[PDB]
């Protein structure tokens, strides 16, 4: 509250946000120009990033923008199986760089690679990498858009913020098909479905002035978080599951998803 | 690089030393600015990586240009714009007459400007100083020295604790606030303001407890009528001295009313009440504002 | 400004305009006269701390200078035990590098802040704190009589690179130790 929320600043933020995230979005359905790697690659790669910044206590946004940086670099850059780890590894380097306060040393980079790449082989990726996203680091992510989407309900409640977030990290994990919507309309839909799977709200009214996001547009990503959702005691990768389980994120990952979904 | 035939060099020592170079083929006037990673065991610095990205993005009249990224295995250059001397250099060549009071006005407008434009665009500054300003021929001051820069969100998290210079540092930040914001920025200028007028550094304390003890002695001991809150704060005591505050006629003689006002809503303990840039821009202080041109002794 | 950190009297050096406005020069003629004896009576003790790195102190150094390149160091030095003075003499203390604009500097800002910290406000223990203008590289050129041995050997140098890198490692995991133990204990009783 005040000038903790810049409300000066909040509308041209978000503005500016909507405009960069078109700039910032990777090409859709780049896995098919990729002749080495594919989804189920890539999906085991975010499980396993997402269990790294696990590990060292890292933010949620480090994780959303190492994603991004690994979608922009697959998008132009062809990479084979047994280098696709290294580039991930790079880019949470780089995302660490940007983000946290104390990001982890390159030596714990290597660490946790598990010694199948070298200081020097990772330094190296770093630099392909910077070189590849021409230092275009600052990118608009999901947790930028929900964070600010979450001023706007009205009691606050923390179980909505959290399964929001859940939602949204649980996209991260699935190219197809959260790689044909941008940001704001997936932090959009996991938003709506975080109020309607707990307090039984919708979307709010003054949230649709201020994004133009209706009920009637959010539907298709909707449809597919709810099935995803629905999904996700199933899917193959589980570390989501299990660091949302924990106190802190007030345990939603074991709540229930509604149903059926009143849109 | 090769491209760049340099001309002179200042910045004494291997410190971020930065070379005036001409370019080659175009005859364009150019700073670069020198990053080792050689030495750098952990890769591209986390302040240059910053840097880089945000000031793609933070295209103002009031902001200081990368023209270009010279990207090497060993060394790292970054292209500015070359702008004649910083406003410390200015202020310090000006220290007989000072600066006229049409100058400090249009120098303050122009300022705003380029931190308002940082703010709406999510960039914290965190750096503002007077060797941080660079002036040109023409009348132009521009930001500058990005390597503190952070990009933040709405609302704020825990950032950096230690970042602006002591002497410009805002006192949420010496109090141990969790939370810092934008109106970190604008205090800095607040201070800078003061340094342009009265020619001297408003709050030149040696460590955090003599900058407190002076923000305290020139504009009140703070308690939770103005600021409230500030008795929880961490680093906070309630044995601090219970100071008086001194009227802006003393502190700024120069200043008129208008100026005064402006001052002291740039200084404003919470930082919630603190002005924004953009709100200080509509202040009846720049009602008449015009843009003069430097002498530019040095 | 014009006086020392307890606020009692002024400085009694020649001060000199350098990089930073926040500290006080003093060009290499004023520690060339000093240790040449002109300020025996008003001075009680002289204190030249070489803030370089130990390979660039075996590489010359000013007579009578102690090499303290670590802020642990430099705390153990001279505010665990300090150099008590009396009325009518002063405790001087000067700081300098090769060049003196990053790390002199930082290590006389350091003293300054812990020996504030460790009072009662306004008294300090080293009230007078200088940093030599120039570094030691310009002392070297103008007083090369004092520097035993007379060598300059540059932090850049093609030789110790792997020494200079593990000293800014050790500074750097430090800091960053230091400054995550103050977050916890700030955040801890916010």
């Amino acid at each position: 509250m005040g000038v903790n929320e810049v409300p000066d600043y909040h509308e041209d933020i978000h503005t500016y946000l909507r405009e960069m995230e078109v700039k910032c979005k990777p090409k859709v359905g780049y896995m098919k120009k990729q002749p080495d790697i594919t989804n189920s690659m890539r999906a085991i790669l975010v499980d396993w990033l997402v269990e790294v910044g696990e590990e060292y206590k890292l933010q949620n946004e480090t994780l959303h923008l190492a994603v991004n940086y690994i979608d922009r670099f697959l998008s132009s850059m062809s990479v084979l199986r047994g280098k696709l780890q290294l580039v991930g590894t790079a880019a949470m380097l780089l995302a660490s760089k940007f983000e946290e306060i104390y990001p982890p040393e390159v030596a714990e980079f290597v660490y946790i690679t598990d010694d199948t790449y070298t200081k020097k082989q990772v330094l190296r990726m770093e630099h392909l990498v910077l070189k590849v996203l021409a230092f275009d680091l600052a990118a608009p992510t999901i947790n930028q858009f929900l964070t600010q989407y979450f001023l706007h309900q009205q009691p606050a409640n923390c179980k909505v913020e959290s399964l929001a977030m859940f939602l949204g990290e649980l996209s991260l994990i699935d190219a197809d098909p959260y790689l044909k919507y941008l940001p704001s309309v997936i932090a959009a839909a996991a938003f709506h479905l975080a109020l309607y799977t707990v307090t039984g709200q919708s979307w709010p009214e003054s949230l649709v002035q201020k994004t133009g996001y209706t009920l009637e547009t959010l539907k298709p990503c909707l449809l597919d978080l709810h099935q995803t959702y629905l999904r996700a005691p199933q899917h193959a990768q589980q570390s989501i599951r299990e660091k949302y389980k924990n106190s802190k994120y007030h345990g939603v990952s074991l709540l229930n998803p509604p149903e059926t979904l009143n849109v | 690089m090769e491209n760049f035939q340099k001309v002179e060099k200042i910045g004494e020592g291997t410190y971020g030393v930065v070379y005036k170079a001409r370019n080659k083929l175009t005859g364009e006037v150019v700073a670069l600015k020198k990053i080792r990673l050689d030495t750098e065991t952990e890769g591209v610095p986390s302040t240059a990586i910053r840097e880089i990205s945000l000031l793609k993005e933070l295209n103002h009249p009031n902001i200081v240009k990368l023209l270009d990224v010279i990207h090497t295995e060993n060394k790292l250059y970054l292209v500015f714009e070359f702008l004649h001397q910083d406003l410390k250099k200015f202020m310090d060549a000006s220290a007989l007459t000072g600066i006229p009071l049409p100058l400090i006005k249009s120098y303050l407008f122009q300022l705003l400007q380029g931190l308002a434009f940082c703010h709406s665009h999510r960039v914290l500054h965190r750096d503002l100083k007077p060797q941080n300003l660079l002036i040109n021929t023409e009348g132009a001051i521009k930001l500058a020295d990005f390597g503190l820069a952070r990009a933040f969100g709405v609302p704020v998290r825990t950032y950096t604790h230690e970042v602006v210079t002591l002497w410009y540092r805002a006192p949420e930040i010496l109090l141990g606030c969790k939370y810092y914001s934008t109106a970190v920025d604008i205090w800095s200028l607040g201070c800078i303001f003061a340094e342009m007028v009265t020619r001297r550094a408003l709050f030149p304390g040696d460590s955090e407890i003599d900058q407190l003890f002076r923000i305290f002695r020139t504009l009140g001991t703070p308690d939770e009528v103005v600021w409230p809150g500030v008795t929880s704060m961490p680093d906070y005591k309630p044995s601090f001295p219970k100071w008086a505050r001194q009227d802006f006629s003393k502190v700024v003689p120069p200043l008129d009313e208008d100026g005064r006002s402006l001052l002291s809503q740039m200084l404003h303990y919470d930082p919630n009440k603190r002005i924004s840039a953009k709100a200080a821009l509509a202040h009846p202080f720049f009602q008449d504002v015009t843009k003069p041109v430097p002498h530019l002794r040095l | 400004s014009m006086v020392i950190g307890d606020f009692s009297k002024g400085y009694l050096f020649h001060t000199v305009a350098g990089k930073h406005q926040d500290l006080k020069y003093i060009s290499p003629e004023i520690m060339a006269s000093v240790l040449n004896g002109k300020f025996a009576n008003l001075i009680k003790e002289f204190v030249i701390i070489d803030c370089r790195y130990p390979y660039e102190y075996e590489g010359g150094h000013i007579k009578g200078a102690v090499n303290l390149h670590m802020e642990e160091e430099v705390e153990d030095f001279l505010l665990k035990k300090p150099i008590v003075p009396t009325d009518g003499k002063r405790v001087i203390v000067v700081f300098h590098s090769e060049f003196s604009s990053e790390r002199g500097p930082r290590m006389c800002r350091y003293v300054r802040e812990r020996d504030r910290l460790g009072n009662e406000y306004p008294k300090l223990h080293y009230p007078e704190l200088y940093v030599l203008k120039g570094g030691y590289k310009e002392f070297f050129m103008k007083c090369q009589s004092y520097c035993e041995p007379p060598s300059y050997r540059p932090m850049h140098h093609e030789d110790f690179k792997e020494d200079l890198k593990k000293f800014r490692t050790k500074s750097r995991t430090w800091a960053g130790e230091k400054s995550k133990r103050e977050m916890y204990s700030r955040l801890k009783k916010l």
